[PDB]
């Protein structure tokens, strides 16, 4: 069973993120 | 209810039937959770071979922090082997569900429109289905959300 990284909105880059 | 679903964005819509499903799930969480959340994607579509709904994929959401959380469910597409060979089922259904400690507390149902990419293929549909020629369109703007009252933490 695969895992997904969870993004807590409020804290890091979103539109500017490279992942 | 600790985990509340806020929105879902079907990111690759429309798509090749054979394309993986790409959902951007956003939910709110009010207490820290001891365990993982489990998202499941089920394929539902009329067939003669009796059928037991196809489970397309499962995904675990890691340590769940409090607040609004975003993630991407990249579900595997349906196998050609598990869809009618003689007929293109124009309207199918995908069920997106979430579980906690082995109990589902949320189910989201969507209707999917399926048709051939070619203008002529649509008019003269072959005897056997051309899976590599189907284009799906999830009616994402219109889902049906169901809540199940479940036992959270203890």
């Amino acid at each position: 069973v695969k895992r997904a990284k969870l993004d807590q909105t409020s804290k890091g880059p979103e539109n500017l993120q490279f992942s | 209810s600790i985990v509340s679903l806020l929105g879902i964005k079907v990111l690759n819509n429309p798509a090749k039937f054979t394309d993986p499903y790409e959902f951007e799930i956003t939910f709110e969480c009010l207490e820290s959770l001891k365990h993982d959340l489990e998202w499941k994607l089920t394929y539902v579509g009329s067939s003669r071979s009796l059928d037991h709904d196809q489970e397309l994929d499962s995904i675990l959401v890691g340590p769940v922090p409090v607040g609004v959380n975003k993630f991407v469910f990249s579900a595997d597409p349906p196998s050609a082997e598990l869809i009618p060979a003689s007929e293109l089922v124009s309207v199918t259904v995908i069920l997106l569900s979430c579980s906690y400690d082995g109990r589902e507390f949320v189910r989201v149902g969507y209707y999917v429109n399926n048709e051939y990419d070619e203008e002529e293929l649509r008019e003269n549909p072959p005897a056997k289905v051309q899976v590599d020629h189907i284009v799906r369109n999830i009616l994402a703007e219109k889902p049906r959300v169901t809540r199940f009252n479940i036992v959270w933490d203890n």
